[PDB]
């Protein structure tokens, strides 16, 4: 309906590793169900992801997917491209922002689950959403990796029904999609190497006209250098 | 049968979003592209 | 002697870009995607 | 003093080929990026 988000607050308690931010939501979708029609929300990096991870386990076990946060708590810390939590303090912040409104969108992106009153009003209030949510209680983690060894033995049998008609195309997809996301994110990470030093060149060309003014000073010749730093800036 | 039509319509939907994404380099590269080689113009018909 | 380092392996990631048109060939066939993204390839070309 | 002077010309004279390398860069980047974005101008005001 509508979704226009402001993303403000940066309350900082911790720098470094993970850290909590109780940032602004600008919550619209005035329908009657919202109830003040105009409100923003604040929301603690702490608190919500814990309820909200809650209510992806119970919309997981009657079936759905779930739209991925900033991610943390052995999510955000253990291979999602590398790591590093701590850079998500002052400069990754950006990437929260990307990722938490591909996820807000991604909320608006099931309009049939879109009608649950006890994630609306909790993103419809800033009531510091019970922060016990920071949570370590894996003990159903051993349950289901030893669910998925048994899943790995016995999923052949039952692969030979009409689930193939409908698998054949995922699995060749995911073949081919983690063959391709194999090969683009390895190229990512080499643009990660060598952009941020092809920026360094850029800068050490704009400090080849020092070295140019260590040498014979014309000023045909400057006003031509000189443009030609913005050029490189602007293309940079 | 809902989640997966979900999926084309959302593979559809975020595949417009990075198409657009690429149309919309397209479009800045254009504007951006012909506005400051338009402004090194004069000075490419003048000495630089 | 760095450009020399790297400017190599740049063209090389651009021959990988245009190898991710195959890897694009690898997933859904669309004409109006394939149209564009086989436009950029000779711009990315053009650019290295 | 003969070499020195010639140093100065001399200098003066590279000095000016490089730097018409520079400004020649500028030119060739000035008519080829003409050239192509006014070419990708069409599909770019069209689907690409």
């Amino acid at each position: 309906f509508d979704l226009t988000v402001g993303i403000t607050d940066p309350e900082k308690i911790g720098d470094g590793m993970n850290a909590y931010v109780a940032y602004k939501v600008t919550t619209q979708t005035s329908l009657p169900m919202f109830r003040s029609r105009q409100f923003a929300v604040k929301r603690r990096f702490s608190d919500f992801l814990g309820l909200y991870e809650k209510l992806s386990e119970k919309h997981s076990q009657n079936g759905f997917i779930v739209p991925p946060p900033p991610e943390k708590s052995l999510i955000g810390m253990t291979k999602v491209k590398v790591g590093k939590e701590d850079s998500s303090s002052a400069e990754f912040l950006e990437k929260r922002r990307a990722a938490l409104e591909r996820y807000l969108q991604r909320i608006v992106n099931h309009p049939t689950m879109l009608q649950d009153p006890d994630v609306r009003e909790f993103l419809e209030k800033e009531e510091l959403p019970r922060a016990v949510g920071t949570q370590a209680l894996s003990g159903a983690g051993l349950l289901k990796m030893f669910n998925k060894a048994t899943d790995a033995v016995s999923k052949m049998t039952i692969k030979m029904n009409e689930s193939d008609i409908w698998f054949e195309e995922k699995l060749q997809e995911v073949e081919c999609e983690e063959q391709r996301l194999r090969k683009l994110h390895a190229v990512v990470e080499t643009l990660v190497n060598h952009r941020k030093e092809l920026a360094l060149n850029t800068a050490l060309f704009a400090k080849s006209l020092a070295m140019l003014g260590s040498s014979e000073d014309n000023t045909a010749l400057s006003r031509a250098l000189s443009q030609l730093a913005e050029v490189e800036e602007k293309i940079e | 049968r809902k989640e997966v039509t979900r999926f084309e319509k959302e593979k559809s939907k975020d595949f417009k979003n990075h198409v657009m994404k690429y149309l919309e380099t397209l479009l800045h590269s254009q504007q951006q592209l012909a506005k400051y080689w338009e402004a090194f113009l004069p000075e490419a018909k003048a000495i630089s």
